[PDB]
């Protein structure tokens, strides 16, 4: 028998004991996340070592194979997530010492605390009473000194930790046939064994700043707009052709806009769309909210949820008796068992997130048939474009008014519309350069490119040309603030959040010509259009059996990223961008500074 | 059973297929390498049988279905075998059909 | 028609007259071996000319086909076998010098005779006399000087013929669009025209360094150990860390140790397991050989011998009234015809030579449904690791006693095995680091990687590293010792001596894993195993029709040579010569002279 039987063999037995495992580790992490008792979590610990130890027996001996003689592209791509060997390839010594700063990070992130001169017991940590004064409080020197004394907390203390992480992850995927740890995260974009559709890793860096070229005349008139509603707001302390503050964001790291929307609102004398009221009056729950997603998904062509969904997820909190984790997310215990958990309330933040949470259902149902190998999306970014491209087609105007929640005798107007896309741009495209530069820049610290005494240097002067926000306060190099995000320091990928915005607009552009659309991109409703989900669906089905660029063709039709729909989607609001920043000058000056 | 039914097996590997209506109960140790292993458990050394576990949360294309197979035959022989044919009742001074 | 409907055509007439003529030269060449008479002599050389000539005439018609279109892999092995033009590349003065150097070379050889100081009518030729001083003389002075004075009469009249043979051999094989004549006999293992099967001719060198590796350490205890027990036969003369002299190995060019035995035999007590005596009570002969020999090769699966097997081949010398050759040969005469020519007496070493000549008869028969430029084995070495492997199956004395030349009242100990392992030891591994370093010195002389002045400095210095053999006295470099073999005088390739080694140990061992052996290799026995014999049947009957790749995997199961079933067979060996080789230092100097 030849090695390709033999790695057949290993991979049906393999797949019959992960089912088995996963399903079982699944079940006690549901159980845990659904009942927080001391029960709960002794099932999830044994469970969870059970679980990570059959990982690396398996792959233990699945390392010999030499991968070179199979020419089945079907067994190569799962042994190649299979026969990594991870941080497992340095020596004992490093192993545990790069475990232990990655503990150590989430321990001070999560217990910081900043003590404040005001009062020596008036301490608040992040999450509470911290996000709420970056958010609604509307002094300077307020958030001013919320914002610089947080990452003086907290960057101080995480820069010796971050300084010895890079050299350790650096060392370790060197070891592993690449070049530095930040290749290791584009290397799951990376395409080999097939022709015509191969994507190397060193591609995805010209693709993302090749597509941001065209994002920045989007952002440049929006970082304009909302630089010139500010300065009402914030006298005396903005410049009109300077840059604008950090701590003006309306958050602590400046990721999302949100907050500003009530600041930088284009016209305020009339509410958003909202069906908040519309719900209680005709007695909605949590039920009828599922009910009414669950309609729209089998009008566009997808299946209905199996019998277990409806009887085994919670949907509704019963109260202060079973505490639960109030966050939505999808459980995909496996073998046909599909759960959802979350604390929906009556509220349209609820409705639209009730979609999301159900379209990455309808996701993992399709390729089910697929291993456990390959049971999973094409990327990481695949599987979050496909859950909010349903909440943007149910947040339609048309929709809503199908279903029964908008009153017929109501028609949309002009003013509506631009408050819908200036919203949207807040938190869509207005991350975009936040999350360009926080990766353009860890890419050149794990490569080499930047020295340890230019961390806190190159960060601001690439936040200055990139994004376009001047530091208010000048920082020492001791300092640390990309540490202070949430996703850096529990070493999580964050260029994940680039490529799902992008993919985002790929596909609702790729089912608007599909259902027969004839107005603007915010306006589409992929709502009982056969042939959009029938096409969708055959993307779906693939998961991860196929490469990415495979599956982005079998949709949208191209096979290289493309930045066009993103901006075919905010072009009303182009235009009406540029009609109003005429009055000032377009732009931001690096060479200014509040200090 | 909810802590998994684990009394089902399958065999999942084995030499070649097999014939209709063929039962085989062999438990050896299946030589999926080179060698045959003296007969142990190991790298390329698999057992034939498998587990199912089955569990009543789990999907209806995973839920255990108890399949019956009623294979029919005929040898020209006598045909013993035979359902039910008629009952009626006894008609008195009237010619019928008997 | 195509180019490939032609060549078919051609083969077909070809082996059709090929088999014709070639029984002509086989049944002429054994009338004048089974008869030594003017009158078979005649008709050996016209039937020779005739086949000559005929192989000539037919390779420069298959000089017309490109072979590039043509597709079929079993047509281009055939063609290329036959379309090989050899030496009549090169013009017409250099193909008579190239003869006239090969002719001379084998007469002073042959007809080399030393003169001895002692007496001026004493002189005595290589194979009668000279042999059996370095065989059982014990005197050191004696040894010596035989040992050099050979060499300082045959590698001084070599040497200036020997530089002119390589700048020869290295213009012809340049012109067969090859690098060197080195890399055409390495050609014979060159796969090529089939994916997944192929090995380039470079790998071959690659493949024989590797294996070696393994070797040394079964040959460093080897070494020392021999060196430990000729101390006390020979004192004053070798060293406790030093290199062993080139006159004490027991031949004149210490190709095999077998001579030593008797000195460094472990356990002289007791005699080693002979059955010479046990066949003379029971009045066998050598038609009983046969037969019972016979009986072995039918209980593995092989069918019988032909009729005309037992009727013309001759199996006893009829006296001195018709001459013959006293050398065992395997004679394929072809169409079916199939005899052994031996002088077979009542010896167990007859015994085990008739195993080893029927044994060729089985391959002969096998591939007799194959073409007869395809009538051949997997290579130069697969012919005679068959032949070989019947001989250690039937020297065991399990199957000695089953048979009835051992009395069932005799268990086996173990001291019998260690001297079976041991003498085996001696001419079985014992010759390998002989064998590679000749081959790789020769190597690096067609290519060119040796100068011409420094031929016999790289020949010492890799015979002190790799063999561990120190030069006795200081020699010019007018000497010439590889001349003195007659291998390397006679144009014969010896690497084939090395590669049958390695293969013997790897059917060996794969051949006990079907008969369900339960103990060590060397006590293994092939008899009685239907499923051994089939699946090696399978294997013997492709002969040279396939890639001696893929025939390694029908039997053995690896794709690439393995020297580890070499390692196994010794196992018991190597542990009692670790155990014995601890009262001095292991190994060998390369500094230490006797000079
Ligand atoms: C590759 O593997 C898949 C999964 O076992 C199988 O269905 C397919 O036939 C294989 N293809 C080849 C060419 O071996
Ligand atoms: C739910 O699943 C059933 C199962 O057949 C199907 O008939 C139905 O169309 C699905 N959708 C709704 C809204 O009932
Ligand atoms: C889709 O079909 C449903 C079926 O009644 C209908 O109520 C709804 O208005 C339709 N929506 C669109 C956008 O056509
Ligand atoms: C290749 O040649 C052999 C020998 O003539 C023949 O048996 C075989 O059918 C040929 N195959 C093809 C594909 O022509
Ligand atoms: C096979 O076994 C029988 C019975 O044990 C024995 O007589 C015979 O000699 C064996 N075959 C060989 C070739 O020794
Ligand atoms: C010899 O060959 C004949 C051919 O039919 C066969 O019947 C017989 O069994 C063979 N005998 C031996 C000892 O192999
Ligand atoms: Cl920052
Ligand atoms: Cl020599
Ligand atoms: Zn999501
Ligand atoms: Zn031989």
């Amino acid at each position: 028998s030849t090695i390709e039987e033999q790695a057949k063999t290993f991979l049906d037995k393999f797949n019959h004991e992960a089912e088995d495992l996963f399903y079982q580790s699944s079940l006690a992490s549901w159980n845990y996340n659904t009942n927080i008792t001391e029960e709960n979590v002794q099932n999830m610990n044994n469970a969870g070592d059970k679980w990570s130890a059959f990982l690396k027996e398996q792959s233990t001996l699945a390392q010999m194979y030499p991968l070179q003689e199979i020419q089945n592209l079907t067994v190569k791509l799962q042994l190649q997530a299979l026969q990594q060997n991870g941080s497992s390839v340095l020596s004992e010594d490093k192993s545990k010492r790069l475990n232990t700063i990655l503990n150590t990070m989430s321990t001070i992130y999560s217990t910081g605390k900043v003590c404040n001169p005001d009062n020596p017991q008036e301490c608040l940590l992040l999450e509470p009473g911290l996000n709420e004064i970056m958010a609604n409080s509307l002094d300077y020197n307020e958030r001013l000194w919320a914002w610089e004394s947080w990452r003086s907390e907290v960057g101080k203390q995480l820069r010796p930790l971050y300084e010895e992480y890079v050299v350790l992850k650096n060392e370790m995927a060197r070891a592993n046939h690449y070049e530095d740890y930040g290749d290791y995260w584009r290397g799951d974009y990376e395409v080999n064994g097939v022709d015509g559709y191969d994507y190397s890793r060193g591609q995805l860096i010209e693709d993302v700043e090749h597509t941001f070229e065209e994002i920045k005349p989007l952002y440049e008139h929006l970082h304009a707009y909302v630089r010139a509603k500010l300065m009402n707001a914030y006298p005396s302390y903005i410049s009109p052709i300077g840059c604008l503050p950090a701590h003006l964001l309306g958050d602590m790291w400046g990721r999302f806009w949100t907050n500003l929307y009530s600041l930088t609102v284009p016209f305020g004398q009339k509410p958003n769309i909202d069906v908040t009221d519309a719900m209680v009056d005709q007695a909605w729950d949590a039920q009828r909210i599922f009910k009414e997603a669950e309609k729209f998904f089998v009008s566009v062509g997808l299946p209905n949820m199996t019998q277990g969904f409806w009887e085994n997820s919670m949907l509704t909190d019963p109260g202060n008796v079973q505490k639960a984790v109030c966050h939505p997310t999808a459980w995909d215990l496996g073998k046909g068992d599909f759960r959802i958990l979350m604390c929906t309330k009556v509220t349209m933040d609820d409705f639209l997130t009730a979609h999301h949470e159900m379209g990455h259902i309808q996701y993992d149902m399709a390729y089910a048939a697929q291993p456990f190998l390959l049971r999973n999306g094409a990327n990481e970014g695949f599987h979050e474009a496909v859950g909010e491209i349903m909440s943007l087609s149910a947040a339609t105007p048309k929709h809503l008014k199908s279903i029964g929640l908008l009153s017929p005798d109501f028609q949309e107007d002009n003013e509506t519309e631009i408050n819908f896309l200036l919203k949207q741009a807040l938190t869509i495209v207005g991350t975009l350069p936040f999350t360009y530069m926080l990766e353009k820049w860890r890419w050149m610290v794990f490569k080499g490119e930047i020295p340890k005494d230019q961390w806190m240097k190159k960060w601001w002067e690439m936040k200055r040309e990139i994004v376009g926000v001047v530091e208010p306060v000048p920082h020492d190099e001791t300092y640390c603030d990309p540490a202070s995000l949430f996703h850096v320091s529990n070493d999580y990928s964050f260029i994940r959040y680039y490529t799902r915005t992008l993919y985002q607009f790929q596909f609702q552009e790729a089912l608007c010509q599909a259902a027969k659309h004839e107005g603007p991109l915010h306006k589409c409703d992929i709502s009982n259009s056969t042939e959009a989900g029938q096409k969708l669906f055959n993307m779906l089905r693939l998961g991860k059996s196929e490469p990415w660029t495979l599956a982005l063709e079998n949709v949208v039709g191209a096979k290289n990223m493309n930045v066009r729909p993103l901006l075919n989607y905010f072009e009303p609001l182009f235009t009406w961008l540029k009609d109003q920043n005429k009055n000032s000058f377009v732009g931001w000056s690096t060479d200014w500074s509040p200090y | 059973k909810v802590g998994g039914n684990y009394n089902y097996l399958y065999r999942l590997f084995r030499k070649s297929n097999l014939k209709p209506f063929e039962r085989d109960i062999s438990t050896e140790i299946y030589q999926a390498g080179n060698k045959p292993c003296n007969g142990v458990a190991g790298f390329n050394c698999y057992f034939p049988l498998r587990s199912y576990g089955f569990r009543p949360t789990y999907g209806v294309g995973h839920q255990p279905y108890r399949v019956v197979v009623l294979s029919f035959e005929l040898l020209h022989a006598p045909a013993t075998v035979c359902g039910p044919k008629k009952s009626t009742n006894l008609v008195k001074n009237k010619c019928v059909n008997f």
